[PDB]
C-alpha cells in the first residue's frame, strides 16, 4: 500500500557551484631565454662560445 | 701533443689561452701564450696628455 506521509523527504544538495573542465587552459607558461637554459646542475645546457 | 681537445664553454671569466698555458707541458709554446695572455697597455702621463 501506499501512504504519502511515508514517501515525503527532504533531498540534500549543494546551492549552486559551476563545473569546471579542460582546466590547464588557464594557465600559461614562458620559455625562459634559448641561451640562459639550465638542465640539471646549475649550468648552461650547450656551450660552444 | 695529441691531447684531449678541450671544450672552453662561452661565458667563462677565464680565457681559452689561460687554459691552455694551464694544461700543456712544453716550454716555448706556453711561453708565447702567458705572453700573449696577460699583455696589457701601460698608462703614462707625457706632457699633459
Amino acid at each position: 500500500q501506499f501512504d504519502f506521509r511515508n514517501s515525503m523527504h527532504m533531498l540534500t544538495s549543494n546551492l549552486t557551484f559551476t563545473v569546471y573542465s579542460d582546466l590547464l587552459a588557464f594557465v600559461s607558461a614562458d620559455t625562459v631565454e634559448p641561451i640562459n637554459a639550465v638542465a640539471f646542475d646549475n649550468m648552461r645546457i650547450m656551450n660552444e662560445l | 701533443f695529441g691531447m684531449q681537445r678541450m671544450h672552453y664553454r662561452n661565458g667563462d671569466p677565464q680565457t681559452p689561452f689561460q687554459i691552455a698555458e694551464q694544461q700543456i707541458q712544453n716550454f716555448q709554446v706556453a711561453n708565447w701564450l702567458h705572453f700573449v695572455n696577460n699583455n696589457y697597455f701601460r698608462q703614462v702621463v707625457i706632457d699633459g696628455v
